[PDB]
């Protein structure tokens, strides 16, 4: 339940 | 059941950001005139979105 964000 | 992804029919807009949590790549997509976004795999927006995809690597990097 990890997000990378743009950026 | 109700549609999720791009069985939603609407036009891609950005990608929020990119998870591998599940076993493969998915990005969170936002989708135009919708503040509901949902995971979609990276397989299926390479191919029907790919400058949505090319613009979120881009931006990072």
């Amino acid at each position: 339940g990890t997000v990378a964000l743009r950026e | 059941e109700k549609p999720r992804g791009f069985a939603r029919g609407l036009e891609p807009e950005r990608i929020i950001g990119a998870t591998d949590s599940s076993g493969e790549l998915m990005f969170l997509m936002k989708w135009k005139n919708s503040d509901e976004a949902d995971l979609v795999p990276a397989k299926e927006a390479n191919v029907k979105c790919p400058q949505v995809v090319i613009s979120f690597y881009e931006e990072r990097l």
